[PDB]
């Protein structure tokens, strides 16, 4: 879950 | 501790205040906007992948708010990130089913849908009337009961955050939250619904959310069949990491 994990961290 | 409820509860109130796409009150002044019979003869003439590819990034968008949304709740940033992950994959399309109501109006049963509102036929070129009418018969039930966006909030918070989503690494420390979250809706549905059967009335109403957001699934199952290219590589990434 690349991008919802980069999001969470945005 | 009443004292942790409170805030709890004032955190998830301001959280979905502040991750909306539109406020209560630009929503009051979008309702009465609705698509011509010109527009919404264009959306019909629309191609199923057309159609769906709008649809797609219309849910994408109203998820990527979800996450927002998450992430300023401080008991869900307080998880571990495997089980935020798992939480979110499962419910953000719940949470963004509970927010349609917000933007739906049971009076003619129409939905807003890029800026206007508009019936259910708005969607014949989807080919998933079954997905469409559950949609709204969930959205016009839940508006029956005319919560406040405090209650929303929380029930909508309390969607997300179940302890009972499979594979959650610490789903009781899951649980002890949503306990909380459940507590303070509990209270703040007294300061308007008097008598009510509500919180119970909500609570009944998850199995039907997770049935409208499994369907959901079904059927983009069978798209993906039909237009695999069009999934692979025109849907937003988040749509495809999420659902496919
Ligand atoms: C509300 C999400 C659950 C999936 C519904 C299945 C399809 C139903 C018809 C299409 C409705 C419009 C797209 C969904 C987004 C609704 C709200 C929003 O834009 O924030």
């Amino acid at each position: 879950h690349k991008i919802l994990h980069r999001l969470l961290q945005e | 501790t009443m004292s942790e409820i409170d805030r709890i509860a004032q955190n998830i109130i301001k959280s979905h205040l502040e991750t909306c796409q539109y406020t209560m009150e630009e929503l009051h002044q979008l309702a009465w906007q609705t698509h011509t019979y010109e527009e919404i003869k264009a959306y019909q003439s629309k191609s199923r992948e057309a159609l769906w590819q709008q649809c797609a990034i219309q849910i994408t968008h109203a998820i990527q708010y979800v996450v927002e949304f998450a992430k300023r709740i401080t008991g869900f940033m307080e998880l571990c990130q495997n089980d935020q992950i798992l939480l979110l994959k499962s419910g953000c399309l719940e949470v963004v089913l509970v927010r349609m109501c917000r933007a739906f109006n049971p009076l003619n049963n129409t939905v807003l849908f890029e800026g206007k509102y508009g019936g259910m036929q708005m969607f014949k070129a989807l080919g998933s009337d079954d997905l469409v009418n559950e949609a709204f018969d969930f959205a016009k039930n839940l508006c029956s009961l005319q919560l406040t966006e405090e209650e929303i909030a929380l029930f909508s918070s309390a969607v997300l955050i179940s302890p009972d989503r499979a594979w959650l690494l610490e789903p009781r420390k899951v649980q002890k939250l949503q306990e909380k979250i459940y507590f303070a809706l509990q209270h703040v549905i007294q300061k308007n619904h008097l008598d009510d059967e509500t919180l119970a009335k909500l609570i009944a109403k998850i199995p039907t959310i997770t049935a409208v957001c499994n369907l959901h699934g079904e059927k983009l199952q069978v798209f993906k069949q039909s237009h695999p290219d069009i999934v692979n590589t025109l849907f937003p990434p988040l749509y495809k990491e999420l659902f496919n």
